[PDB]
């Protein structure tokens, strides 16, 4: 029941910084963030 | 507790069906490391769904078959398991979680991050050359490649060209490589003339 | 500072960011980028990144030539 509950919940709710960093940040082409901001200022500044 | 072999106990318990009760007297327990343990221990966490103890079940003590059983997670449906059997495979060991992919189990999300601790270089070829056929993030793809030194050399910075005209643009990396061997080079010039001051110096 | 206002307010941001490169360099990646979070289009035009090119490729040719008066004169004087 509950774990078979918990299940369907997901698909459900919509060096080592640098990496952290970018992959908290992906999102990039999704909608070319790196240019609104985010992305690609993110990226090039913790990643020179 | 003490004065026990443990061995020869799970034994009768398992072909008993009602193992389970020592579900506790597996708790303050299971430092012994010991196999029916973990080894039936985990068959329950399993069936039963435990993730977050079955995870810590083995946060720590490694006493088991390291196959078989993500044998019996990938032939889930709850990812849960297909998540850690995925891990409980790779375990230590990235190249497996990979090379192991297809349409299923590709999220878009940790593949992006499992790549990057491995040391076989030329998976990212792999990698990647997948990344063109079957996804576009390919961006994300070509990229955190590049960033961790350089495991993106020239053979890559080209297959692009060759292939796909348009489809490239992007860096935030390639830069990163350029003035490192711009830096790397400042730091060199600036030993050269060290040399050179000392030499003209003393011989002048 | 000046190239990114350049930008901003001008087009000649061509011979802007150019005789700005040109001089050893002062017009590093920074700048080279600073560029692109904008402009996708709008960037084609060097004389100059190449210049810092074999530049950076000559420097590399007597470089690896002092290189091998090293190897060759070691080599020499002992085996």
């Amino acid at each position: 029941s509950e774990q078979v509950e918990k299940n369907k919940i997901n698909n459900r709710i919509a060096x080592x910084x640098x990496x952290x960093x970018x992959x908290x940040x992906x999102x990039x082409x999704x909608x070319x963030x790196x240019x609104x901001x985010x992305x690609x200022x993110x990226x090039x500044x913790x990643x020179x | 507790s003490p004065r026990l072999d443990h061995t020869r106990a799970v034994n009768y318990f398992s072909k008993v069906k009602q193992l389970p009760l020592v579900k506790p007297y597996l708790r303050s327990v299971q430092n012994h490391n010991n196999k029916s343990v973990n080894e039936s221990l985990n068959n329950l966490f399993i069936t039963e769904e435990d993730y977050q103890a079955l995870r810590t079940s083995i946060d720590a003590y490694d006493n088991f078959d390291n196959i078989s059983l993500a044998q019996r997670l990938e032939k889930h449906e709850l990812i849960e398991f297909r998540r850690i059997a995925a891990y409980l495979f790779k375990g230590n060991n990235r190249w497996k979680q990979s090379v192991e992919l297809c349409k299923k189990d590709s999220l878009y999300k940790d593949a992006m991050q499992y790549a990057s601790e491995s040391k076989d270089t030329e998976l990212a070829e792999e990698l990647l050359q997948w990344f063109l056929q079957e996804e576009k993030r390919e961006c994300f793809g070509a990229c955190l490649f590049t960033c961790y030194d350089l495991l993106r050399p020239d053979v890559v910075l080209e297959t692009a060209w060759r292939h796909n005209i348009m489809d490239f643009a992007m860096p935030y990396f390639i830069q990163v490589m350029k003035e490192y061997l711009t830096k790397v080079d400042k730091l060199d010039a600036s030993e050269s003339l060290r040399k050179e001051e000392e030499q003209a110096t003393e011989t002048q």
